[PDB]
RNA sequence: GGGGCAGAAAAUUGGACGA
RNA sequence: CUUAAUGUCACGGUACCCAAUUUUCUGCCCC
C-alpha cells in the first residue's frame, strides 16, 4: 500500500548542502545539519531525505507506545532493538546518544522474521533491507525522499542566518553558527511516497504520521493521500553633487531616503519634502537642489515614476544603499574582519551508549499548550547579519573580509517585511530566566556524547514554542546611538551607528508547549514572571540590546490549554496539536478535548517565584522634571515632514496595541541610551574608574554594575518618556540660535541654526517618566553608589538632552515613585564686587561702537582638565544670579513673527513677541553663554573662535594675525575661554540655565507695550578696516549710552515715515526688572571660577549688553550673586569671595581688593561696559576726514 | 618607504620582540596581539595589492598568537585552531602570487611548515600527513635546512624523520645545533640511525628536564607523543621515559596552583594511564622470586593514587574558593600517609581505569599478608549501566530500585575480584579508593555473580576514601541539628539526653558552624547540583559545600551521622577530573573521622533508625534492616545502601 | 542707500581579557 | 539524479556583549 505524503510547514526551517555519507564527515555544517533538509546544486532543487523523516517517525512512535503502556489496540509491542554490531558490523550511518524510552515488561514473544512487531516491521528489522546502498526496493516499510510540490533559484526558498550561544554566568556569547532559513508559506510544501508491504502495522504508521512534530526545525504537519538603474541614478547623483562640492552630506541623503519608507508616497508625489525658508530662494540644503540642472525635489519624483514596478519600501531602501556605497567607494567602503574570538564552533566531535529509560506504569502524563500575545513594552530588537552576507550559497566569504552595509544593526525581518520574533531568541530567553528559577542549571555543551540530566536541560527537552510573525509589515524606526568620550565628554572616533528597533506595542503571539507529567513549578515562575498583571507590568526580557532596554515584553492575553495524552491521544492525533492553527484557540472559548487548566498557579503563590524571579529584577521608576526645553537632535527625522526645522526632538513611534493600527500621534521621549550613558557617566566620575588606562581583567565599581566589553550589564534602563504633555498647547518651542561674529558683531556668513525643543517652563516643568531595573547581586557600596548617581541626576549637575550648557533639559528635581523599594526609598547677604572703574574718558566726534584690542598673545593650556572623574583640588558646585537691567532689555520670540497681530494695519511688518515658554516670561540661555563668553574671551584676550573669513571688500584669511585664530583639534592647544566654555571636541566646563523674571515691574509703556526699532542694517567690515594696509580692527563692544529715549519719543515719526514694512517692533523690558538665573560649573579651578566670577558681577558702574539694539542702547544688564553653592552643598563666604577671584587676578597679572585698571586691554574693556547712569554719518567716511579710525 | 613597509617593519620588530624567550609571558601576548592589530589593519585597507611580505608576516603573527595559546585541558582551544587556519589560509595566498626574493620563499615556506605541523598536531584530520609530507618536502628542497639559526627547520626535520624518509646528510648539523633541545637530539638518535643508546641518555635527560617545566608547556605534550611513538612500534625505551615521565610529573603537579592551574593543565591521563601500563607489563615478565614484582603492584597502587583527586587535597579564602567554583564551569577567573601503614584486619583496595588499554585495574593490600595483587575487568557496560540508573533516577527517583539492581548485580559479574577469597579474603574490613567512575557507584552494594549471590557489605565491612592522602593518622558529647518538618521524625530522638552544647529543633546554618568537637548528627534535606554547589537545607538559606569548606572548623575529627538526602551522590554522572564533590567529602576534607553519608534521596525513617543506632559511635544495620532482599522488593534495596562509609580510622 | 544670514565643522564603524 | 533502514535530543546553541545624537555658537546688526 503505497501512501503519498506531504509536508506543511509553518515556520521557517533550514536546509543543508547535499554532500554525502563519505563527505558529510569533510564539511563541518553538513555533520551539523544532518537533521536538516537537503539542498542540491543542478540554483537546485530541493528535497528531505527518506532517513531522516525515518527517524523522525522512529521517534514519534516510540514516544507514542510509551505514552500508552506499551499497548496500542490490542497487540502488545516489544522493546525493539537500537544496538548494533553486535555479531558482525556495518553501524548504521546515523548515531543515537539519546535515552531511549523503553518500557515495564513489553512481554509478547521473541520476535523473529516470522511476526515482527509493528514496532519492529517499522524499524524494518527482519526484512531485506541492507545498509551499504539499497539496490532494490524490497522493503518491508519504505521511505522515500519528499520533494517540494522550473529550475527554482537558490535565494528565493533560503537566507541565511547566525544562530547564537549566549552564555549565563556573562552576558557574552562565546560562539555562534551558520543556518540556512527558509520559507514555509510558498516552498514549504514537500511530496513524498511510503510503502507498506505489512498491512499489520498501518494503524501505527498514520498514528506516527499524525504525531511528529520536530522536522527540520519547524513544526510541521504530515498530510495522506532593476536594481542596475538605481546603481547608475545614484552614480549620477553622487557626482552631481560632488561637483557641487557637497559630497560631504551625501551619507544624510541616503540616511534620508532610507527614512523616507516610514513615510507614504505622498512625502514624493504630493511634494510634501520640507520647502526651506519661505522666502530664501535657495530652497533646502539637501532637498531642493539641483541635480543635473533638475530639482531634487523633482528628480526624485522622476526616478519613483520610473520605479513603481519595486514597490517605495524597496525604492528607498535600494537607493538609500547605493548612495551609501556609491559614498563609501569616494570617503574605500569599510570592510570588517574579526582575528579571533569568531568561533563558528559545531562540535563534530565513539562511546555509542544506549541508555533506556523506563517510566513507572500509570504515569499521568498531559501535554500544556500556551498560546498568548507578547506584547512589547518597550523597542524590540533582534540580531540578524547585514544583506549580502545572509545569501545562501555564496558562503565561506575562508579569511575573506566581509562588506559593511548600510544598516549597521539589521533587525529580524521575514520575505514580506514583517517583525519575526525567532525561535531560538525567544528558547535562549526561557532557558535563562528557566536557569534563574532553578537557580541551578548546566552551561550548554555541544555535542557532548551524553544528555545533560541538569533541571534546566530536562525541562526544555520536553518543550516545543514555534515561530512568530507581527501582523505590522512597516518599516522599522532607526534608533541612532552615539559613543562619549569621557576625557573630553564628546564623541568618540569613529563611533556612531544606527540602530533598527520595531515600534512598541505589537503584539506577537507566544506559543509555548509543555510534553511532560507535570507541569513544572520554574515554568509556572516563568510565566507569572512574564506575565501583564495589574502590577507585575511584565518581566520577559527577550531580544538583544537589554542593557540599553530594548526587548522587555510583557506577556498578556495568556490562555493555558491541556490535552490528556494518556487518554485523549486520539484527538491530539486527529487535530495534529493545533500546530499552525494558534491563532484560533485565543477567539475558541473549542476542538475535544483540551480542557482549559484550571490549577494554574497565581504570582503570590510560587515558591521560586519570590526565591529567585522576583528579586531578580527590582524597577525603580521615578519622574524627572526639567524646567528648561528639552531637545534630543533627530536630525535625520528633521529632514522630513513640514516644518524646515534643523534639529526637532526625538519622538517615540508607538504602535496601539489591538487598536486601530499605529498611533498618528508621536511620543516624545529621551533615549534610554541617554539614560544609561548619563548613570554610567554619573558612577565612572564618582567612582574615579572612567579614563581608566585599560579595563582588561578590571573589577571597579562600574565594570560590575554597568556590565563590560564582555560582562553584562547588571542594570538595564528603559525610555525616558514624557507624560505631562496634554496640558500644554505649546509643547514645541521654535527657538532660533546664531553665531555672532567677534569681529563684526553680527550673523557669520553660515551660522543661523534654528533648534525645536519641547516646551518646559520654572511654573510648568516637563514631567519625564522612566525607569531602571537592578540585579539581585548588589552590596549596599553598589546601590549606594547609584543612589548618588540618582542624585547627582536630582542636584541638577547632569543635563539631559543636547545643548546643556545653554540650558536645555536642566532637571528641577526627581520624584521617586512610592512603589520603589523600600532600602532605595530611604536612603535617597548678597556679595556685590566693591571695585570701581571711573571711565573718565569723557565725563562731561562720537563713536558707534568702539573696538577692543586685546594682542595676539595667547595661552594655550595643553593640559587638558579631563572630563574623567572630578579632581579633588578642583571645585565643582552652582552659582546663583539675580539678574536686573539698567536699560529697557528687548528679545523676541521668533515662534510666533505675528505675536503682536498688527499685520491688519500694515501686512508684511515683523512685529515679533517677547521670548516666553508657556507664558513665563524669560531670557534665553544662548543670551547669556554668548554675553559672558565674550567677556571672558575679551577679559583673558582668548581668541576670535568665531570669525567672518572669506572677504575681501586678497588676503581674505590673512588680514587677522596668524596666531589668534579658531582653535583645532587640541593638539595644537586650548585657550582660557576654550578651556572654560569649551569648543569641538572639548565639552565645556561651565553650562549656563534659564533666566526666570518673577519679579519687578511688568512691562514698559508708550500696536501697545511695544515701541517701534530703526532699520538694523547688516554690520559693515569695510568701514572698520577701509584700507587694505591696516591689518584688523579687534574685538567690537557696543556702549551704554541711552539712545532710547529718543526712540521712545520719535515712535511715531519712524515707524511711518520711513520702512513702512521693513522695520521690526516687538515689546520690550522696562528699567529695573530683576530675574534669576543658574551658572553651573563642573571641575574649575581656583583661577577659573575667580575669572568667571569677576566676568559675572566685575564691580558697580559696569554692565553687559543682551538682546537687540546695543547700538541703540536696548538692553543692558546688571549681574548679582545670591550664592556661590559648591559640593566637593557648602556655601563659601562671602568676604569678596577671598583666594578664588584673588588667584584669578594673580593668574592674570603675567598676561586687598585688586586693580583692574592697571591692564590696559582689562582697562579697555571694562571702559567699554561703563554705565554712566547711575549719577548724572557719511562725511565722517571721507579720504580727507579722518583717515586713521580707532578704537 | 610607504606606509605598508613601515607598518610591516613595526610588526616585525614586535613580533621579533615577543618571539624571544626574554620578554615574559605575562606582556607576551599583547605584543603580538598588537602587532596583528597592525597588520590586519593594514591588510582591510587593500584586500589584493597587498605584497607577499605582509602576507607572510601575517601568517607569522598567527603562527605566535598560536602557540601562545595553550591547551585548556581534554578540549583544545578555537582560538588556536582559528589562528593556525587564518596563518594557513594567508600563507596559501601569499605563495599563489609569490613575488619575493629566494629568502622571502624560504621564510614563506618555513612559516607555512610549521603552521601545517602544528595544524596537524591539533586537527590531523583536516591537514592529512600525506599533504603535511609533501609540503615538507617541498620546503626542505627549497631551502629550509639550516638548523644553526631555524629552530623551525629542526621542528620541519623532526617531522619528516617522524615520516618516514631518511636525513644521513643531516644529522651533523642536527646533534651540534646550539637550539635543539633533547627532544630533537632523541627523535635525531631514534630516527635517523634507528640507534637506542645515545637515545637513552639524551631522553633521560629530557626526563629530568620536565622536572622544572609547568604543565602548560608543550613539551609535556611533545614527550607524550613521542613515547605513544615509541609504543606504536614495539620498543624496549617507552618503559623507562613512561616510569621518568610519570616521576617527573608527580614532582611538578605540587607546585601548580588550583585556582588557576590545574583543572586545565592537568590533561595528563594518557601518561598516568600508560605509566600504569608501564608498571604492569613489567610486572607482568616473569621474577626469579616475590620480592619485586610483588613491588610492582605498590607501585600500581601509587599511579593510581597520584592522579585521583589533587584539587580536593588543597581545599580570603571565600574569594579563592570561588574563583574555584568559576572555574569548575569553563568560566573566566579574575604528611602523606605512608600506603603499608595500614592497620590490623584491613585491606585496601586501589582503583584505576586505563583509557588507553580500555580496561580496568583494582589493587589490593592484605596488612596481615603483606600481598599486592591487580586483576583486570572491562568498564564499558559498567559505564552504560551507570549513566542508565543515573538518567532513570535524575527523571523518577524512587523509580530506579530496578536499575539499581540491575547495576549492582552487574558489577559483581564485571568485577568477579571483589568477592575472591585471595583477591579480598573473608572478613577483613574494606576501604575503596575509586576513579573517576567507581566513586558514584555503590560498590559496597555489589552483588556478586551467583544463583543467588550475596551483597559485598554482607561479608565485608565497606569504607569509601576519594584519595589515599585523606587518611591521616576528644569530647565524648552528643549534638543534633533538626530542621525537618514539627510533624514526623519525632519520636525519642529530638530528646534522649542528646547534649546542651549544640542540640537544636528548627536549626540553622550558623548552628552547625559553632561546635565543640563532637559526633555531629544532621537530619535534613540536600538536593545536590548538576557544580559543587550541593545546598543543605539548614535555616537562613542553607549551607553549602563552598560554606561547608569556608566556615565549618569545629567538626574537626568528629563521626558526622548526616542523614540527608542526597548527600554522597552528590557529583554529576560524568567525570572532569576524577574529583568528587559531595558534602559528605567536604566533611571528610574539614576533618571529619568519619561521614554516613547518604548517596541519594532516603527517607526519615530510614535516618531515624540510623541515628537511633547508638550502639557504638552501620553495615551490621544495613544488613538487618533488608538489604539483603533487593531481589524481594527493590524499593527497600533502594533505601537502604544509599548510607555509605566515608572516611578512614 | 528700498537687507543679509538661514547653518557650518566634524564623528557615521570601533570592537569583543582564557591562563 | 536524490535518501540509505535492528540508532539523527541540533526545539543541542538568544548575533549575544560594550559604548549619552552629542561637542562648539547672544535673532542678531549701519554706510
Ligand atoms: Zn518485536
Ligand atoms: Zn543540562
Ligand atoms: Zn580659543
Amino acid at each position: 500500500m503505497n501512501i503519498t505524503v506531504e509536508l506543511t510547514f509553518f515556520e521557517p526551517y533550514r536546509l543543508v548542502e547535499w554532500f554525502d555519507w563519505d563527505a558529510r564527515k569533510k564539511s563541518h555544517s553538513a555533520m551539523r545539519g544532518q537533521a536538516f533538509a537537503q539542498w542540491t546544486w543542478k540554483a537546485g532543487k530541493s528535497f528531505i531525505t527518506g532517513t531522516l523523516v525515518r527517524s523522525a517517525v522512529i521517534k514519534a512512535v516510540e514516544e507514542l507506545l510509551s505514552l500508552n503502556n506499551g499497548k496500542w489496540e490490542g497487540v502488545p509491542c516489544c522493546n525493539g532493538s537500537f544496538q548494533t554490531d553486535e555479531s558482525k558490523g556495518k553501524k548504521p550511518s546515523f548515531l543515537r546518544k539519546r535515552h531511549t524510552l523503553q518500557w515495564q515488561a513489553n512481554n509478547k514473544n521473541i520476535c523473529d522474521k516470522e511476526e515482527a512487531c509493528p514496532f519492529c516491521i517499522l524499524l524494518g528489522r527482519f526484512d531485506n533491507a541492507g545498509k551499504v546502498h539499497e539496490r532494490n526496493k524490497d522493503y518491508d516499510i519504505h521511505f522515500s525522499n519528499f520533494d517540494l510540490d522550473n529550475d527554482l533559484r537558490l535565494v528565493d526558498i533560503a537566507s541565511g542566518r547566525i544562530l547564537n550561544r549566549v552564555d549565563f554566568d556573562t552576558g557574552k556569547a562565546k560562539d555562534y553558527f551558520r543556518t540556512w532559513e527558509a520559507d514555509y508559506e510558498t516552498y514549504g510544501t514537500y511530496t513524498g511516497r511510503i510503502t507498506l508491504r505489512n498491512e499489520h502495522a498501518k494503524k501505527l504508521l498514520l498514528a506516527s504520521l499524525g504525531f511528529v512534530d520536530k522536522l527540520c526545525g519547524a513544526l510541521c504537519r504530515i498530510e495522506v493521500i532593476h536594481n542596475d538603474e538605481l546603481r547608475k541614478q545614484a552614480e549620477v547623483i553622487v557626482e552631481a553633487f560632488k561637483q557641487n562640492d557637497k559630497l560631504e552630506k551625501i551619507r544624510i541623503l541616503a540616511d534620508a531616503i532610507r527614512t523616507l519608507r516610514l513615510h507614504g508616497e505622498g512625502v514624493i508625489e504630493k511634494d510634501e519634502l520640507p520647502d526651506g525658508k519661505e522666502e530664501r530662494d535657495k530652497g533646502h540644503h539637501l532637498w531642493d537642489i539641483k541635480v543635473q540642472g533638475t530639482a531634487l525635489r523633482t528628480k526624485l519624483k522622476e526616478l519613483w515614476q520610473s520605479n513603481k514596478d519595486i514597490g517605495w519600501r524597496k525604492f528607498t531602501e535600494m537607493l538609500g544603499s547605493n548612495l551609501y556605497l556609491i559614498y563609501k567607494k569616494e570617503t574605500g567602503v569599510s570592510t570588517r574582519f574579526r582575528i579571533l574570538g569568531d568561533t563558528e564552533y559545531y562540535s563534530k566531535a565513539g562511546s555509542d551508549l544506549f541508555i533506556p529509560v523506563t517510566p513507572p506504569e500509570g504515569i499521568e502524563t498531559k501535554e500544556w499548550i500556551i498560546v498568548g500575545r507578547l506584547k512589547a513594552a518597550t523597542p524590540f530588537y533582534f540580531g540578524v547579519q547585514q544583506p549580502s552576507d545572509s545569501i545562501p550559497g555564496k558562503e565561506k566569504k575562508e579569511d575573506s573580509l566581509v562588506i559593511n552595509e548600510h544598516a549597521s544593526f539589521n533587525i529580524l525581518l521575514d520575505k514580506e517585511n514583517r517583525y519575526r520574533i525567532p525561535r531560538s531568541a525567544l528558547r535562549g530567553a526561557l532557558r535563562r530566566d528557566l536557569r534563574t528559577a532553578f537557580g541551578s542549571g548546566c552551561n550548554v555543551s555541544l555535542g557532548g556524547q551524553i544528555l545533560c540530566n541538569c533541571k534546566v536541560c530536562i525541562e526544555m527537552r520536553r518543550i516545543t514554542l514555534k515561530d512568530s510573525v507581527s501582523d505590522f509589515s512597516e518599516p522599522p524606526e532607526i534608533r541612532y546611538r552615539i559613543a562619549k568620550n569621557p576625557g573630553t565628554a564628546t564623541v568618540e572616533d569613529g563611533s556612531l551607528f544606527d540602530i533598527e528597533v520595531g515600534p512598541e506595542g505589537l503584539t506577537f503571539p507566544f506559543v509555548l508547549r509543555y510534553r511532560g507529567h507535570k507541569f513544572p513549578e520554574q515554568l509556572s515562575s516563568v510565566i507569572r514572571y512574564w506575565e501583564e498583571n495589574d502590577g507585575k507590568n511584565g518581566m520577559a526580557w527577550l531580544g538583544g540590546l537589554d542593557s540599553t532596554g530594548k526587548g522587555r515584553f510583557a506577556l498578556k492575553d495568556i490562555k493555558i490549554f491541556e490535552w490528556d495524552l494518556n487518554q485523549k491521544i486520539n484527538e491530539y492525533i486527529k487535530e495534529r496539536g493545533m500546530r499552525g492553527k494558534e491563532k484560533e484557540l485565543l477567539e475558541m472559548g473549542l476542538p475535544d478535548g483540551l480542557i482549559p487548566y484550571k490549577f494554574f498557579e497565581e504570582r503570590e503563590c510560587l515558591f521560586p517565584y519570590k526565591e529567585n524571579l522576583k528579586p531578580q529584577w527590582s524597577e525603580v521608576q521615578y519622574t524627572i522634571e526639567v524646567g528648561s526645553p528639552l531637545l534630543t537632535a533627530d536630525t535625520i527625522s528633521a529632514l522630513t515632514e513640514p516644518g524646515n526645522r534643523a534639529a526637532i526632538a526625538y519622538k517615540k513611534r508607538v504602535y496601539n496595541d489591538g487598536n486601530n493600527a499605529i498611533e498618528p500621534e508621536p511620543r516624545f521621549a529621551v533615549k534610554s541610551e541617554t539614560h544609561r550613558g548619563i548613570f554610567r557617566t554619573a558612577v565612572g566620575r564618582r567612582t574615579g574608574d572612567l579614563g581608566k588606562e585599560d579595563h582588561e581583567d578590571c573589577t571597579c565599581d562600574m565594570c560590575i554594575i554597568f556590565g563590560n566589553e564582555h560582562e553584562s550589564s547588571k542594570i538595564r534602563f528603559e525610555d525616558l518618556e514624557l507624560i505631562n504633555g496634554n496640558e500644554f498647547e505649546k509643547l514645541e518651542k521654535h527657538i532660533d540660535h546664531v553665531a555672532i561674529d567677534r569681529f563684526t558683531g553680527g550673523a557669520l556668513d553660515k551660522a543661523k541654526f534654528d533648534t525645536y525643543p519641547l516646551a518646559g517652563s520654572p511654573k510648568k516643568p516637563l514631567k519625564l517618566k522612566g525607569r531602571f531595573w537592578i540585579k539581585k547581586g548588589f552590596s549596599g557600596d553598589h546601590k549606594l553608589l547609584i543612589t548618588t548617581a540618582l542624585s547627582d541626576i536630582r542636584d541638577g549637575l547632569y543635563p539631559l538632552g543636547s545643548k546643556g550648557g545653554v540650558g536645555y533639559g536642566w532637571v528641577a528635581g526627581i520624584s521617586i515613585d512610592d512603589n520603589v523599594p523600600d532600602d532605595f526609598k530611604e536612603m535617597i547677604g548678597p556679595i556685590n564686587n566693591d571695585y570701581v572703574h571711573p571711565g573718565h574718558q569723557s565725563p562731561k566726534i562720537y563713536y558707534p561702537h568702539y573696538f577692543l584690542d586685546s594682542g595676539s598673545k595667547v595661552y594655550r593650556e595643553k593640559d587638558i582638565i579631563t572630563h574623567e572623574e572630578f579632581t579633588e583640588e578642583l571645585l565643582s558646585g552652582k552659582i546663583n544670579c539675580k539678574l536686573e537691567t539698567l536699560t529697557p532689555l528687548i528679545i523676541p520670540d521668533t515662534s510666533d513673527e505675528n505675536g503682536l497681530k498688527l499685520q491688519g494695519n500694515k501686512p508684511g511688518h515683523k512685529n515679533y513677541k517677547f521670548f516666553n515658554i508657556n507664558g513665563e516670561l524669560m531670557i534665553p540661555g544662548s543670551e547669556l553663554r554668548g554675553m559672558l563668553r565674550t567677556h571672558f574671551e575679551a577679559l583673558t584676550k582668548s581668541c576670535f573662535a568665531i570669525f567672518g573669513e572669506d572677504s575681501t571688500l586678497k588676503t581674505l584669511g590673512g588680514k587677522l594675525d596668524k596666531a589668534l585664530h579658531p582653535c583645532t583639534g587640541l593638539s595644537d592647544g586650548l585657550c582660557p575661554g576654550c578651556h572654560l566654555f569649551g569648543t569641538t571636541d572639548y565639552k565645556g566646563r561651565v553650562k549656563f540655565g534659564f533666566a526666570k523674571y518673577e519679579n519687578g515691574p511688568e512691562w514698559l509703556i508708550t500696536p501697545e507695550r511695544s515701541l517701534t526699532l530703526g532699520v538694523l542694517e547688516s554690520p559693515r567690515p569695510a568701514f572698520s578696516i577701509p584700507d587694505d594696509e591696516s591689518e584688523i580692527p579687534g574685538r567690537k563692544f557696543y556702549l551704554h549710552h541711552n539712545g532710547w529715549r529718543i526712540i521712545r519719543q520719535k515712535q511715531l515719526e519712524i515707524r511711518e515715515t520711513v520702512q513702512p514694512e521693513r522695520n521690526v517692533t516687538t515689546e520690550v523690558m522696562d528699567k529695573g526688572n530683576v530675574f534669576s538665573f543658574d551658572v553651573r560649573f563642573e571641575n574649575l579651578r581656583e583661577w577659573e571660577l575667580g575669572l568667571l566670577l569677576q566676568s559675572l558681577d566685575p564691580g558697580k558702574n559696569i554692565a553687559h549688553k543682551l538682546g537687540k539694539g546695543k547700538p541703540y542702547g536696548f538692553g543692558s544688564v546688571k549681574i548679582k550673586i545670591d550664592s556661590l553653592h559648591t559640593f566637593k552643598i557648602k556655601r563659601v563666604p562671602q568676604s569678596d569671595i577671598r583666594e578664588y577671584i584673588n588667584k584669578g587676578y594673580q593668574k592674570l597679572i603675567e598676561w586687598v581688593l585688586p586693580q583692574w585698571h592697571v591692564i590696559p586691554h582689562i582697562d579697555k574693556l571694562y571702559k567699554l561696559l561703563w554705565v554712566p547712569f547711575l549719577n548724572d554719518y557719511k562725511k565722517l567716511g571721507d579720504k580727507d576726514n579722518l583717515p586713521y579710525k580707532t578704537r | 618607504p610607504t606606509r605598508e613597509d613601515i607598518d610591516r617593519k613595526e610588526a616585525e620588530r614586535l613580533l621579533d620582540e615577543a618571539f624571544n624567550p626574554r620578554t615574559k609571558p605575562v606582556d607576551r601576548k599583547k605584543i603580538i596581539n598588537s602587532a596583528l592589530k597592525i597588520l590586519i589593519g593594514l591588510y582591510k585597507e587593500k584586500k589584493d595589492d597587498l605584497t607577499s611580505a605582509s602576507f607572510i608576516s601575517i601568517a607569522r603573527a598567527y603562527y605566535l598568537v598560536s602557540i601562545t595559546i595553550l591547551p585548556k585541558g581534554t578540549t583544545i582551544p578555537e582560538k588556536k585552531k582559528e589562528a593556525l587556519r587564518k596563518g594557513i589560509e594567508f600563507i596559501d595566498r601569499a605563495i599563489n602570487k609569490f613575488n619575493g626574493s629566494i629568502l622571502d620563499s624560504q621564510r614563506a615556506f618555513r612559516i607555512k611548515s610549521v603552521l601545517s605541523i602544528e595544524f596537524n598536531r591539533i586537527d590531523r584530520e583536516k591537514c592529512d600527513n600525506i599533504k603535511l609530507k609533501n609540503l615538507l618536502n617541498e620546503a626542505v628542497d627549497k631551502g629550509c635546512t639550516d638548523f644553526d639559526t631555524y629552530e623551525w627547520d629542526i621542528q620541519i626535520a623532526i617531522r619528516l624523520c617522524e615520516l618516514g624518509v631518511d636525513m644521513e646528510g643531516h644529522f651533523d648539523n642536527l646533534i651540534k645545533s646550539n637550539k635543539a633541545n633533547d627532544l630533537q637530539k632523541a627523535k635525531a638518535y631514534y630516527f635517523i640511525k634507528k640507534d637506542d643508546h645515545k637515545a637513552k641518555e639524551h631522553m633521560d635527560k629530557c626526563t629530568a628536564s620536565l622536572k622544572y617545566t609547568p604543565c602548560s608547556h608543550r613539551l609535556w605534550d611533545e614527550t607524550v607523543g613521542f613515547i605513544e611513538r615509541l609504543k606504536g612500534d614495539s620498543s624496549t625505551l617507552w618503559r623507562d621515559f613512561a616510569i621518568k615521565t610519570y616521576r617527573s610529573c608527580r614532582v611538578q603537579e605540587k607546585e601548580t596552583g588550583t585556582l588557576r592551574l590545574r583543572w586545565y593543565w592537568s590533561r595528563h591521563r594518557v601518561l598516568y594511564d600508560m605509566a600504569f601500563l608501564a608498571v604492569k607489563e613489567q610486572a607482568d615478565d616473569e621474577e626469579p622470586d616475590v620480592n619485586v614484582k610483588q613491588a610492582k603492584i605498590k607501585k600500581l597502587a601509587e599511579i593510581s593514587d597520584s592522579l585521583k583527586s589533587r584539587f580536593s587535597l588543597r581545599l580570603e579564602f571565600k574569594k579563592f574558593l570561588d574563583k574555584c567554583v568559576t572555574a569548575y564551569q569553563d568560566g573566566y577567573v579574575i604528611k602523606l600517609l605512608e600506603l603499608t601503614q595500614v592497620p590490623e584486619g584491613w585491606v585496601v583496595v586501589h582503583f584505576y581505569l586505563n583509557k588507553l588499554e580500555g580496561m580496568g585495574n583494582a589493587i589490593v593490600f592484605d596488612k596481615c599478608a603483606n600481598s599486592w595483587q591487580y586483576k583486570e575487568f572491562q568498564y564499558k557496560e559498567l559505564f552504560e549501566v551507570f549513566l542508565t540508573w543515573q538518567a532513570n533516577y535524575n527523571l523518577y527517583k524512587e523509580n530506579a530500585a530496578e536499575h539499581l539492581v540491575t547495576l549492582c548485580k552487574k558489577i559483581g559479574e564485571t568485577m568477579p575480584f571483589l568477592f575472591c577469597d585471595n583477591f579480598i579474603p573473608n572478613g577483613k574490613d574494606v576501604l575503596f579508593v575509586p576513579h573517576d567512575f567507581l566513586h558514584r557507584l555503590p560498590l559496597h552494594g555489589s552483588i556478586e555473580n551467583k544463583t543467588n549471590g550475596k551483597l559485598f557489605l554482607e561479608n565485608h565491612s565497606c569504607c569509601y576514601l576519594p584519595a589515599w592522602s585523606f587518611a591521616s593518622e576528644t569530647s565524648d558529647e552528643y549534638v543534633l541539628l533538626k530542621n525537618f518538618d514539627q510533624g514526623h521524625f519525632e519520636t525519642l530522638q529530638n530528646n534522649q539526653i542528646w547534649g546542651t552544647q549544640s542540640v537544636k529543633d528548627g536549626a540553622s546554618s550558623d548552628d552547625l558552624e559553632n561546635i565543640r568537637n563532637n559526633p555531629r548528627l544532621l537530619t535534613i534535606l540536600c538536593h545536590g547540583e548538576a557544580p559543587f554547589r550541593s545546598m543543605l537545607k539548614l535555616a537562613n538559606g542553607g549551607i553549602t559545600y563552598l560554606e561547608i569548606l569556608n566556615s565549618v572548623k569545629g567538626l574537626k575529627g568528629s563521626q558526622v551521622i548526616l542523614g540527608a538526602c542526597e548527600t554522597d551522590l552528590v557529583p554529576p554522572l560524568s567525570d572532569v577530573m576524577d574529583e568528587h564533590y559531595s558534602v559528605a567529602t567536604a566533611l571528610l576534607l574539614i576533618g571529619a573521622a568519619g561521614v554516613v553519608g547518604t548517596m541519594w534521596k532516603v527517607r526519615s525513617n530510614k535516618t531515624k533508625s540510623l541515628i537511633e543506632w547508638k550502639l557504638e559511635n552501620l553495615n551490621e544495620w544495613q544488613k538487618e534492616t533488608g538489604g539483603a532482599a533487593y531481589k524481594d522488593h527493590p524499593p527497600t534495596f533502594y533505601r537502604s545502601i544509599a548510607f555509605r562509609s566515608i572516611g578512614f580510622p
